[PDB]
RNA sequence: GUUCAUAGCGACGUCGCUUUUUGAUCCUUCGAUGUCGGCUCUUCCUAUCAUUGUGAAGCAGAAUUCACCAAGCGUUGGAUUGUUCACCCACUAAUAGGGAACGUGAGCUGGGUUUAGACCGUCGUGAGACAGGUUAGUUUUACCCUACUGAUGAUGUGUUGUUGCCAUGGUAAUCCUGCUCAGUACGAGAGGAACCGCAGGUUCAGACAUUUGGUGUAUGUGCUUGGCUGAGGAGCCAAUGGGGCGAAGCUACCAUCUGUGGGAUUAUGACUGAACGCCUCUAAGUCAGAAUCCCGCCCAGGCGGAACGAUACGGCAGCGCCGCGG
RNA sequence: UAAACGGCGGGAGUAACUAUGACUCUCUUAAGGUAGCCAAAUGCCUCGUCAUCUAAUUAGUGACGCGCAUGAAGGAUGAACGAGAUUCCCACUGUCCCUACCUACUAUCCAGCGAAACCACAGCCAAGGGAACGGGCUUGGCGGAAUCAGCGGGGAAAGAAG
RNA sequence: ACUGGCGCUGCGGGAUGAACCGAACGCCGGGUUAAGGCGCCCGAUGCCGACGCUCAUCAGACCCCAGAAAAGGUGUUGGUUGAUAUAGACAGCAGGACGGUGGCCAUGGAAGUCGGAAUCCGCUAAGGAGUGUGUAACAACUCACCUGCCGAAUCAACUAGCCC
RNA sequence: GGGCGAAGCCAGAGGAAACUCUGGUGGAGGUCCGUAGCGGUCCUGACGUGCAAAUCGGUCGUCCGACCUGGGUAUAGGGGC
């Protein structure tokens, strides 16, 4: 199989990023991290990959008001991919999931990282490129 | 009452003496236990750190995303000149423990060996060992010398020989040698006196002692950091801005009761030159050294199988505050406590390496070379060259070389 | 509790424990023990939420419930509120309960209560009052002793050095996910495990700077504003003039590396075997047995030892051994 | 005589779906709270109920009103203004995640100079008993000169006849 | 309320302590005691002390006094009452445990056992028209009741000592 | 030192008039930003055996007016103001 390497999280809870998706969502903003533990102050932090819990705060009014599960998919934190190469991107960029982990939407606007290709087969066919 | 959130506590109170270490070295503390179906060989060996690099290499472990795959890792190198044996100790099990039986040394000490035993050189007549030197060559001396071997073999339980390294080989200031005890495995008694009997006066290179991808422990004494306070020393968090007298502490060192400070409690303090040891170091490489068979061998160093360039482990223009290192080195996989020319203890490990994180073998295809004195980019002088072409002072020596 | 007192509960009664509630009392303190909460930080308790090992079920599996050994380790991020409490959001293996002068103000803060200003409601003829609301309201001192943290030193071995031993003290690792087992056992079906193995992560710890990032007064090198040296060139002042890039060093789960073995046993399940010509894990005698315990590994190293080295002049100058020499 | 101080209540019946009571009886009063406004800096119950704002709001706004205990020289509005009180949004950021590095002046060491507060005696703990929280006492743990830089657990530390 | 004490009071003992127990006090020597003690701290049992009880993986250990109850134990030790037994106990190993009757009223099967009443008789070695398991119900087991092998004591309910 | 730009006035245009619109001029105000001055919001900053028995740093309020200020006068204790 092959698990994911830990990676520079970068995303705090309380980020807003985009939305990626043609689900008429504009940003998504992080409320949780899935899999967090914890530590006594220590904010919930996610990386390219990881599922997430977010609010959209623009975009279409049906979809604002609720908690909906989201992946990140681009990250403005440099990381390093176990080759040396540290990779950043030029948005923190996000597609909205279910809980199995397909996207609501249909496309997938820029790239997606390698990272969170490789971890969410249903978010990398839509995946115009993978960076 | 009872603190409202839980947290994990700050530190680990299993190293509290935080304290400068009484020694410089880095001491051993536990030898290998000792078997005699081994064959006989020495657990230890000193070096010092040289610097730090990276490498390329391909990972064989099956099941990982990065099986057949290419991975870039930080390395130490640690040259490590041959070690010299001037000595051998006895010692035997008492039960209130191990105590030195007898001790004798070599004929013939080295130079470097003996300032060991000096704290002015410069001022001494050099005149450590003279009379012990001696009782090698009379006959009274000679039988003195067997009784003490006999003795040694029937009544001692571990034997231990007392090596130093050699300054003259090494680009540093300091030019007096570190001795140290290294025990010796794995065999009778008899069977070791005789093998060490043997390397009294010798050298001991460090591919006899340590071999390829194999994991060892490093013992030594960390960088020192001066005094420091709880926020560096222990990172607690910072008080908030807000505070009147000081936000870099800890705001309570105690309840009321037990009216004590508490040993547990973070303090400020020493921070670093701690005695520390790390075990589970992988050998990547143990180099050649330079040679002179016709002209000076390099490659030895530097090349690997894929790399196939005549380049030493050198960076370009030298590693930063050491030097250039032109013996044989040990390359280990990851960190090392020290500064720069620390002196470093070399171990065995002892745990047995069964896991696939061990036992792996480890194949090199390139070796970074670039400057450390800056953002170096440039693996060789001749690849500089070649990138650049002639320069203006290369034309204005070029004038005067017609 | 479909039957069935006791899997799990327990009416009527009745025996206790605890001092994390509120009372009762008024023994100490009124020539003053700073009075709530939060923050920070350590330690302790167990009446155990999770995790290890187990016994029981109305335990098919999955899930759950009851109990035992057990406090090693963990028990989180937020909206509202001064709150303690409360409630909701979300993550989680779990989001257990408590003590330490209702731990902790020469540690902080000062939101609350609890001075003086002021407004409202009610009460009062009034001054004024209100465990009613609201707004603004000085948080002083350590250099002493001890404690603790580090730092020199001290006793003794003739002096001095090197290499060592280990009494004793500390101690550290933790938890989760995915793959496989396996759509397997089990189950009518729906569903649905586990051991070995592999790959990784969380929290913690100890480091380190090859790489990435941060710093940057190398006041290093360009750019640039105002002024000044007659101009150029070269510079300087503007409390670091400003700004770009920046070596070295320091430094970040914001980069990287590493984190370990036994022993006696607890609960429990058993062996042989009486007591009690049967039975029986127990009485004698045995076995297996764990996040506990002790030790190892690791940190320090005793008014604790060891082995070994060298041990004082070119001049009268010191010293060692031999003589039981006086 | 109320732009004087001030005050401005309860039980019964009653509208052709029901429900309330416009409307009438009495007790009582000097009149029995009109216009307005409100869980307001005024509402105990109360974190009132509904809507909105949020993922989540004892906060905010809008609305309702048998209002413990709103209300007319003060009531209700309404621009501009405010080092006044409050809530939200954009932007911004080391407030924070989560801390790091640099600079100046200190602290530090030295030459010179040189106080004060405070002080029964003093100064290592566990438990006991005791004016019911001991530095001294009892029983145990133990105890090694002289000191330096810090530190804020104790001295129920100091400051003031609470 | 009564007497005594502390306050006003030292001393011996209770480790420690205003009040408990002994005893009240000029400065001393010898003898002897009180209450309390006699492994060592710490004077005195260093007696060839007596008879028992008790094992605790939270034992127990002396007025006040400084920690425990109800309720339990097939731990062990005494004691009380009753019962069986060479017309052979007890425990083990092995059989019958029926007929009317799959008794009546409950019924949808309740047949001995989801329930209401009564307890018949014969075979005898015994059998309850049933102590329980259980079968949809049958059925199949077991018990109380007797018999065979076994050949000397055993069983039951209480009670109170130490221990748990 | 700047900003806003009241009345009064000039020119042009449109109007039957009433008058209106546009561009200038003008320079009002317990007007605004902001020095000196005067004051003293917040940091609940520094200090807190201080520089100081009330000070300091930054940030602030106002800055043509109910403005700031010297000197001379008057009001004196149950009195003044
Ligand atoms: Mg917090
Ligand atoms: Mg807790
Ligand atoms: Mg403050
Ligand atoms: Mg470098
Ligand atoms: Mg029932
Ligand atoms: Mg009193
Ligand atoms: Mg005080
Ligand atoms: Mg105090
Ligand atoms: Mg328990
Ligand atoms: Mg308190
Ligand atoms: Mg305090
Ligand atoms: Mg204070
Ligand atoms: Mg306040
Ligand atoms: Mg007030
Ligand atoms: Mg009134
Ligand atoms: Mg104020
Ligand atoms: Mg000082
Ligand atoms: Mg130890
Ligand atoms: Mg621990
Ligand atoms: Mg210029
Ligand atoms: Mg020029
Ligand atoms: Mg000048
Ligand atoms: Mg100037
Ligand atoms: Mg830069
Ligand atoms: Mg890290
Ligand atoms: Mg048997
Ligand atoms: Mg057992
Ligand atoms: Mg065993
Ligand atoms: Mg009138
Ligand atoms: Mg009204
Ligand atoms: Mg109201
Ligand atoms: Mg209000
Ligand atoms: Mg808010
Ligand atoms: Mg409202
Ligand atoms: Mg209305
Ligand atoms: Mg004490
Ligand atoms: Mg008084
Ligand atoms: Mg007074
Ligand atoms: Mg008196
Ligand atoms: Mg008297
Ligand atoms: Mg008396
Ligand atoms: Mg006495
Ligand atoms: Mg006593
Ligand atoms: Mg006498
Ligand atoms: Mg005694
Ligand atoms: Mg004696
Ligand atoms: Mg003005
Ligand atoms: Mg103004
Ligand atoms: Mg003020
Ligand atoms: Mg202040």
């Amino acid at each position: 199989s092959g698990a994911k390497f830990r990676i520079s999280l970068g995303l705090p809870v309380g980020a807003v990023i985009n939305c990626a998706d043609n689900t008429g969502a504009k940003n998504l903003y992080i409320i949780s991290v899935k899999g967090i533990k914890g530590r006594l102050n220590r904010l919930p932090a996610a990386g390219v990959g990881d599922m997430v819990m977010a609010t959209v705060k623009k975009g279409k009014p049906e979809l604002r008001k609720k908690v909906h599960p989201a992946v990140v998919i681009r990250q403005r934190k440099s990381y390093r991919r176990k080759d040396g190469v540290f990779l950043y991107f030029e948005d923190n960029a996000g597609v909205i999931v279910n809980n199995k982990g397909e996207m609501k939407g249909s496309a997938i606007t820029g790239p997606v990282a390698k990272e969170c290709a490789d971890l969410w087969p249903r978010i990398a066919s839509n995946a115009g490129s993978i960076a | 009452s009872h603190r409202k959130f839980s947290a994990p506590r700050h530190g680990s109170l299993g190293f509290l003496p935080r304290k400068r270490s009484s020694r410089h070295r880095g001491k051993v503390k536990s030898f290998p236990k000792d078997d005699p179906s081994k064959p006989v060989h020495l657990t230890a060996f000193l070096g010092y750190k040289a610097g730090m690099t990276h490498i390329v290499r391909e990972v064989d472990r099956p099941g990982s995303k990065v099986n057949k795959k290419e991975v870039v890792e930080a390395v130490t190198i640690v040259e490590t000149p041959p070690m010299v044996v001037v000595g051998i100790v006895g010692y035997v099990e008492t039960p209130r423990g191990l105590r030195t039986f007898k001790t004798v040394f070599a004929e013939h000490i080295s130079d470097e060996c003996k300032r060991r035993f000096y704290k002015n050189w410069h001022k001494s007549k050099k005149k450590a060992f003279t009379k012990y030197c001696k009782k090698w060559q009379d006959e009274d001396g000679k039988k003195q010398l067997e009784k003490d071997f006999s003795s040694m073999k029937k009544y001692c339980q571990v034997i231990r020989v007392i090596a130093h390294t050699q300054m003259r080989l090494l680009p540093l200031r300091q030019k007096k040698a570190h001795l140290m005890e290294i025990q010796v495995n794995g065999g009778t008694v008899a069977e070791k006196l005789d093998w060490a009997r043997e390397r009294l006066e010798q050298q001991v290179p460090v591919n006899q002692v340590f071999g390829q991808d194999e994991m060892i422990d490093v013992i030594g004494v960390t960088k020192g950091k001066g005094y420091k306070g709880v926020t560096s020393r222990w990172h607690t968090k910072k008080l908030p801005r807000k505070t009147h007298r000081g936000l870099r502490k800890v705001a309570c060192i105690g309840a009321w009761h037990p009216a004590r400070v508490a040993f547990s409690v973070a303090r400020a303090g020493q921070k670093g030159y701690h005695h520390r040891t790390e075990i589970n170091k992988k050998i990547y490489k143990i180099g050649q050294g330079y040679l002179i068979k016709d002209g000076k061998l390099i490659k030895n160093n530097a090349s690997t199988d894929y790399d196939l360039s005549d380049k030493s482990i050198n960076p370009l223009g030298g590693f930063v505050h050491y030097g250039e290192v032109t013996n044989d080195f040990v390359m280990l996989k990851g960190c090392v406590v020290g500064t720069k020319k620390r002196v470093l203890t070399l171990r065995k490990s002892l745990l047995v390496q069964t896991k696939r994180r061990a036992l792996e073998k480890i194949d090199l295809k390139f070796i970074d070379t670039t400057s450390k004195f800056g953002h170096g980019r440039f693996q060789t002088m001749e690849e500089k060259k070649a990138f650049m072409g002639p320069l203006k002072k290369d034309r204005i020596a070029k004038e005067e070389g017609a």
